[PDB]
């Protein structure tokens, strides 16, 4: 009835097990086959290679498995840059966050399951940011 | 020595420029460049601006705005009625349940279509007023016609019923809302005319026409006699249309002073003239002596089939509705105690005017009748004040420091021409300007009969008592005669003579019962203020009564005299009242001449000029003119110019010459140019684009260097007034400041004329150049026509010249079928030295020796004029074949708009009404969204509908234009069959079958064509069409309206190419463009759903290049080596539909022959433009075209290394 997208922190909490409860929440969210934008995937890959020091081959295998089974990747939209420019007029987020929001909105996503994005307010009256850990 | 010449040819919508650097002394010159700027108007505007009929975009914009404003006013009235009725609790429960009263007060709730007389429950609709319906059933039964009636006829019956019986509160609500919905014609001004205002519409039959013996132009005229005893004032010539015929006129009877009616006659036509229909309905209601609603009822009683709205009573005076509605409210006010309550009347007033204490307190003294009539339903706003557009005084200035930390000047508004000060000033001017002449010796007899101040004082005092001086009065004032003297002016013309004072004196004598001392200057000014300030009838009455009350005068006949005072004419003087008050003491002479009333500045200046000392504001011109002002008393009988210089210190209007040091001044002036500052928009836009192109050329070819231009020449070719204005504007560039070039216009600006242009074109070979340049279209026309008539050989030049057959020579013109004749004319005007135009305008010399020098220097012996240099023809032809035309585009889809609305804002603890800007962003669509005609979606089983299309149908009137197939294109199959039967009976002749009389014959004998079954009469039929029409909107019933794309809104045409190379084309609807631009995206999607990258979008008046078939252009770039062929392969988008895009060769302006349906021959076939190249190759342009962008000057712009450097040098 309404599309759902996720942010990189959801995948990071699903993988990392320092806080078990948030990991369980993230796994539960992933169980519903949520859509995802390629920017989130690239950020996830960068974080895994940098923060968790996993080698290239296992990271690529994990990404391929996740995209094949768990989550649905979203095709990159050609209007991401113009819309990101438009969104910057009213909203003051990070540029990467703005790009994530623009690609989510351009693909008719209505919920963006994120944490570090000041959950609660609607975005352009098309999408809303929800923190699932609260 | 070396001269720079800028020739400009300004057409109706085209601007041809030519800049040339030449050396006349050595016969050496080269052409710097030329170009043409085309402002795209369709041929309709070109054919219309000669006469003018709503020829403006702003006119239609204002029309739409006014319609919307009326609609919004009606909606606001309905909202207020809903609020009042709810707070009084008169509406039915279900009706009140569906209306908001908390946030959107009085508005229907979202997705609701409530009705007052219909209640919904479990999907069933039931009528609400059963007893009234039964009562109307009993009426009809008494009438005895039928028992079958719609439930919604009860409104008229109950409107009549409320006159003498009690009805429910819901009844009152329904009647009030219906009255709101239908207000009626009205005039705000009032100003009641003659007591009669007969204007009676009657139909009279002529009995006999007795010959009146008026033999004019070999024909004797008759008179007209009617049965009542009236005669037509005008004569009658043709007796065929006047004998024993019933002629109807609207007649007005006026009681003349002699004591008999002066009846007027004016031809009127029934159901064709708005005034005639209005008067007929007026009289029909009047002689019935009943309310208009009652008249409609009675008509329904007589004939149930009679339609009411738009046919029976369309237009009547608002006073009729006012009378009926009052009568019903005063009748019902007795029965309903609520209409006499006061708590509810205070509550509703507070609801309507919560933030207005004043209006609340005022209205707390009225009754509900006043609220329903004069405050809600019949309230009409007064005209908006027009004083904001009044011109400013050119003499009086005020200097003040604003909030912006500066000190700037506010001007003084112009004095009204009806001001007694202005009237006195004009009268003094005329009296002083008077000089007399005699008839015997025609000598200047003035200064003899008018020498001393006493005579001028007597003339002024005599002219005060009159309203308009003329020949007889002026001659009699001096005891002179008509046969012996005149007054130097028109012997049969009259001039204003301060009529306001005389009229006031006449009225103040008509009131009587007072002394002859009430009227004075203060009283005259106060009377002028009272009448002119209060421009409202009832408030004027109140002001007159108050004026009569304050002064100790009887208010018995003064009010009657002053109530019919004519409103003052709308006219304002050049100066203001301050200037006239300052100047008037100086002009007057005698006892009216006084030194005390003069201000400090003028008195000090007079003292200085009589002293003879030196002031920095005194020139030798002053002492030359004012040498006769030796004493301060000599300032008697002064004139406007001398007194003006004495008061202010400037001699008349000498302008400021003006010099523009660079393009900065020109661009500042362009930015500060005010819109709608000319006669018509076409001229102002032409001038603005001329200024733009001259700015661009100066910036490019001057490179920021002042005085680069030396001479500018202007050619025009209705449009005559623009010459002086453009000369004045362009004088500010090449003006010479040393004093050798002074005046209103610079001597450098040399206007041209057609004579010199055609003479030089024929003599200098330019006509031959044009003919050979335009030939290729002509031999192509010959080839397609399969005839040789379009090119004719000549032996005097030994070549083929263009020609046209006579049937196509109606509006044919060789020079007008290519956009480059403007540049050619600019070039010929530029090289046309002032000697050429002076010689051709001064051919009459009276001596051969005076002009033989010019004959030798400019004309090659009187045979042919010399060329400016050796290579004139070659350079001209090469540049004409190597030029590209630049088109101005209008692609405004959406734009930002600002809304300022009145609201009671809370500040400093108090409420104040003030302007508030609308919150958020509100875009304004700059194009018509769709066509006006609305179609509804229908489905028919007997028509196969392909996917991607829908069936839509709309009503059409029945007429002879219906053939067999058209009948086959009707939604109602039974109607199709009946029409087929009737047409068969009419032998398949649509003209005779579907005549209005034939339509009535069908309607009355509809049984004979429906196999004896009953059917209703036919007037309109819904015709269908299988197409693709989109929806108007998405809320309410806007989803049920289907419309077609408006004219000239297919702005964007997208061309994509997939990975392997195939090109795809789409057309973006205006709705998608609007949404994309609102979201901040670009107009055309970057990527079609097919998965192809967007190559480019195309807009009307865009330029594309079609490469040769052999060559492959992928990254050619290099758009500076534009030779003949490359430029000749440049096309322009003209229109677009679906995946079809139409192009025209960019140099083609008018087709040699347009397409016709009979012969089916045209230069560019049926569409007047081809989807492919015009030449023999016939290759689809869109498959290989490449988009090209150009500046104003027609220069191709392509990426360079420097551009790539700068594109992000700017972000650093
Ligand atoms: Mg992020």
């Amino acid at each position: 009835l309404d599309k759902i997208a996720i942010d990189t922190n959801i995948l990071l909490y699903a993988y990392d097990n320092r806080d078990l409860d948030k990991q369980d929440r993230a796994v539960e969210i992933l169980l519903k086959k949520p859509f995802v934008t390629q920017l989130v995937v690239f950020e996830f890959i960068k974080v895994l290679e940098r923060r968790f020091k996993m080698d290239k081959k296992e990271i690529t295998k994990l990404t391929i498995k996740l995209l094949k089974e768990v989550i649905i990747p979203l095709s990159l939209h050609r209007d991401i840059y113009n819309y990101s420019q438009f969104l910057l007029q009213r909203y003051n987020f990070g540029l990467s966050d703005i790009l994530v929001l623009s690609d989510s909105i351009l693909n008719n996503c209505t919920i963006l399951l994120s944490e570090d994005m000041c959950n609660g307010m609607i975005v352009d009256k098309k999408l809303k940011i929800v923190n699932p850990f609260l | 020595m070396i001269k720079n010449i800028l020739g400009l040819a300004l057409g109706t919508n085209s601007i041809g420029w030519a800049l040339v650097k030449q050396d006349f002394e050595n016969k050496q010159g080269e052409i710097l460049g030329m170009g043409s700027r085309i402002i795209p108007m369709s041929q309709d505007i070109l054919g219309d601006f000669g006469k003018g009929n709503s020829v403006s975009q702003t006119a239609e914009r204002t029309k739409y705005r006014s319609v919307r404003r009326l609609r919004e006013r009606f909606l606001l009235r309905r909202e207020r009625l809903h609020r009042v009725l709810y707070i009084l609790n008169f509406l039915p429960e279900h009706y009140a349940s569906q209306i908001d009263f908390e946030k959107r007060l009085g508005k229907f709730k979202v997705e609701t279509e409530p009705k007052l007389v219909w209640k919904n429950t479990d999907g069933q609709f039931s009528f609400l007023f059963q007893n009234s319906f039964n009562e109307m059933l009993e009426d009809f039964k008494a009438a005895g016609q039928e028992l079958k009636i719609p439930y919604d006829w009860t409104i008229y019956h109950l409107r009549k019923k409320a006159i003498s019986q009690k009805i429910e509160k819901e009844e009152l609500a329904w009647i009030l809302l219906n009255f709101n919905h239908k207000r009626g014609y009205y005039q705000l001004r009032g100003e009641d005319f003659e007591e009669e205002k007969d204007k009676t519409f009657v139909r009279l039959k002529v009995d006999r026409i007795v010959d009146s013996g008026e033999n004019v132009k070999g024909k004797i005229l008759y008179d007209v006699y009617f049965e009542n005893g009236w005669k037509y004032d005008k004569q009658v010539v043709k007796t065929e249309d006047w004998v024993d015929r019933t002629k109807e006129f609207i007649v007005s009877e006026s009681i003349l002073k002699n004591g008999e009616t002066k009846r007027t006659f004016k031809a009127v036509d029934s159901e064709k003239d708005w005034i005639a229909i209005k008067t007929k309905t007026e009289q029909e209601i009047e002689h019935s002596h009943k309310t208009v609603g009652t008249y409609i009822y009675e008509t329904l009683l007589q004939n149930p089939k009679q339609k009411i709205k738009g046919k029976l009573v369309r237009t009547i005076e608002r006073k009729f509705y006012k009378e009926e509605l009052r009568q019903i409210l005063e009748k019902q006010k007795e029965f309903h105690q609520e209409l006499q309550s006061d708590d509810l009347y205070n509550d509703c007033i507070r609801e309507l005017y919560r933030n207005n204490e004043v209006h609340q307190l005022t209205l707390r003294k009225k009754d509900f009748v006043h609220l329903f009539m004069e405050d809600i339903i019949f309230y009409q706003r007064p005209l908006r004040s027009q004083k904001s557009s009044v011109s400013n005084c050119t003499l009086e200035f005020r200097k003040y420091k604003g909030e912006n930390g500066a000190e700037h000047t506010q001007y003084l508004k112009a004095i009204p021409k009806s001001n007694p000060y202005y009237q006195e000033f004009r009268l003094w001017q005329w009296i002083f300007n008077l000089n007399l002449y005699t008839k015997d010796n025609d000598e200047n007899v003035t200064k003899v009969f008018l020498n001393t101040t006493q005579d001028f004082e007597n003339l002024f005092e005599f002219l005060n008592t009159r309203k308009e001086v003329d020949q007889k009065a002026l001659l009699k004032h001096f005891k002179l005669n008509e046969k012996t003297h005149r007054w130097n002016f028109v012997e049969d013309k009259k001039y204003p003579c301060n009529e306001t004072k005389t009229m006031i004196s006449s009225r103040l004598d008509k009131v009587e019962n007072i002394s002859d001392d009430f009227l004075t200057r203060d009283i005259e000014q106060k009377i002028w203020h009272i009448i002119y300030s209060v421009n409202d009838k009832v408030e004027y009455e109140k002001a007159l009564k108050s004026f009569a009350r304050k002064h100790h005068l009887d208010e018995s006949s003064f009010f009657e005299a002053f109530r019919k005072f004519p409103p003052f004419k709308s006219e304002y003087g050049s100066f203001s009242e301050k200037a006239i008050k300052k100047l008037l003491p100086l002009m007057r002479l005698g006892k009216y001449w006084n030194y005390a009333e003069i201000d400090k500045y003028s008195r000090e200046r007079i003292q200085k000029i009589i002293t003879g000392e030196y002031d920095e504001n005194i020139k030798d011109k002053v002492r030359e003119k004012s040498v006769h002002l030796t004493i301060e008393n000599d300032f008697q009988g002064l004139q406007l110019w001398l007194a003006q210089y004495i008061v202010y210190g400037r001699h008349s209007e000498a302008s400021m010459i003006g010099k523009w040091n660079s393009a900065n001044d020109l661009e500042v002036f362009l930015k500060d140019f005010k819109q709608h500052s000319l006669r018509n928009p076409i001229v102002e836009q032409v001038i603005t684009e001329t200024l733009r192109v001259v700015k661009d050329i100066w910036l490019k070819y001057g490179n920021g260097t002042k005085d680069f231009f030396n001479e500018i020449h202007i050619e025009l070719g209705d449009t005559r007034y623009i010459s002086k204005y453009i000369s004045g504007i362009l004088s500010n560039i090449v003006r010479v400041e040393d004093g050798s070039d002074e005046g209103v216009n610079s001597k450098n600006i040399v206007p041209g004329n057609g004579k010199i242009t055609t003479q030089l074109k024929q003599d200098w070979g330019l006509n031959d150049v044009w003919n050979d340049l335009i030939l290729p279209r002509f031999e192509r026309m010959n080839q397609l026509t399969n005839s040789k008539d379009f090119t004719a050989w000549n032996e005097n030049h030994q070549k083929f010249l263009p020609t046209v057959p006579i049937e196509f020579s109606k509006g044919f013109s060789k020079k007008r079928i290519d956009h480059r004749h403007h540049a050619l004319d600019a070039l010929v005007i530029a090289c046309a030295t002032t000697d050429h135009v002076n010689l051709l305008n001064n051919q009459s010399a009276k001596s051969d020796t005076k002009r033989y020098d010019l004959k030798k220097k400019l004309m090659k012996f009187p045979k042919q004029f010399l060329k400016p240099w050796e290579k004139f023809t070659v350079d001209a032809k090469h540049n004409l074949e190597s030029i590209i035309v630049s088109f101005k585009q209008n692609l405004r889809v959406i734009n930002k708009a600002t809304n300022y609305y009145e609201k009671y804002v809370e500040k400093d603890g108090t409420k104040n009404k003030e302007r508030v800007e609308q919150a958020g962003t509100n875009w304004a669509i700059r194009k018509p969204m769709h066509k006006d005609t609305v179609s509804g979606k229908v489905d028919l089983p007997w028509v196969k509908v392909p996917k991607g299309k829908i069936l839509t149908a709309t009503r059409k009137s029945l007429d002879s234009s219906f053939d067999l197939k058209s009948i086959g294109s009707i939604t109602d199959t039974g109607i199709q069959k009946i029409l087929k039967n009737y047409l068969a009976f009419k032998d398949g002749n649509p003209e005779l079958a579907f005549s209005p009389e034939g339509i009535d014959d069908l309607n009355k004998n509809i049984e004979k064509y429906n196999d004896g079954k009953p059917h209703q009469p036919i007037n309109k039929v819904r015709v269908f069409e299988l197409g693709s029409k989109f929806q108007v909107g998405q809320t309410g019933n806007k989803k049920g309206k289907y419309v077609e794309a408006a004219k000239g809104t297919n702005l964007f045409f997208a061309v994509y190419e997939d990975e392997k190379g195939k090109r795809s084309y789409e057309t973006i609807p205006l709705n998608e463009v609007i949404e994309r631009q609102k979201q901040g995206l670009t107009s055309v999607p970057l990527e079609n759903e097919k998965g192809s990258r967007l190559l480019f979008d195309l807009s009307p008046n865009d330029l594309v290049y079609v490469p040769e078939i052999d060559e492959n252009i992928d990254s050619n770039f290099v758009f500076s080596n534009l030779n003949k062929e490359k430029i000749s392969r440049i096309y322009k988008v003209e229109k677009t539909s679906g995946t079809e895009c139409y192009f025209v060769r960019q140099d083609i302006a008018y087709l040699i022959k347009q397409y016709d349906a009979k012969t089916k021959i045209g230069e560019l076939e049926s569409q007047n433009k081809l989807q492919v190249t015009m030449t023999d190759d016939r290759i689809r342009i869109t498959d290989t075209c490449v988009k090209i962008n150009c500046d104003r000057l027609g220069n191709i712009n392509f990426i360079t290394k420097e551009k790539i450097k700068q594109i992000f040098n700017e972000f650093r």
